[PDB]
């Protein structure tokens, strides 16, 4: 087990039925960013390197 | 996060800006060579190639 940060998505009745972990490619880390699964075409903003 | 945010949409608005001014052209149309339409010289408006 690793100090990792995950996003959760609760359902209706706080059933955890997806999750995302944010440090896994930069896609994932941008919907960590966002709070979204789906993201539009485009440019933008994450964390500095 | 919020600062960030902040200086790129401010940032982003004047490449906005640019585009709503000069991009008024659909076609990017030649340079004549005949500069002295009528007389009227026009050299200097022109760009010179
Ligand atoms: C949250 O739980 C409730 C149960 O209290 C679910 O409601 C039932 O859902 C099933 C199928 O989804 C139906 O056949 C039942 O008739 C429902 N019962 C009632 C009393 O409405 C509800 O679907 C759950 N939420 C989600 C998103 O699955
Ligand atoms: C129109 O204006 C241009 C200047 O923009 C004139 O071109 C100059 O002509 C003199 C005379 O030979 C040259 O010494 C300069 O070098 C020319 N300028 C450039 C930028 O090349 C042109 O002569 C004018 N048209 C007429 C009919 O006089």
């Amino acid at each position: 087990l690793k100090p990792t940060t995950f996003m959760l998505k609760y359902d209706e009745n706080g059933t955890i039925t997806d999750a995302v972990d944010c440090s896994q490619n930069p896609l994932a880390e941008l919907k960590c960013s966002v709070k979204s699964f789906e993201i539009d075409k485009g440019i933008y903003q994450t964390s500095n390197f | 996060t919020q600062l960030n945010r902040a200086l790129s949409g401010i940032a982003a608005e004047q490449d906005r800006n640019t585009r709503e001014v000069f991009a008024q052209v659909k076609q990017m149309y030649k340079t004549p060579t005949l500069k002295y339409f009528g007389g009227f010289n026009f050299s200097q408006i022109l760009p010179d190639p």
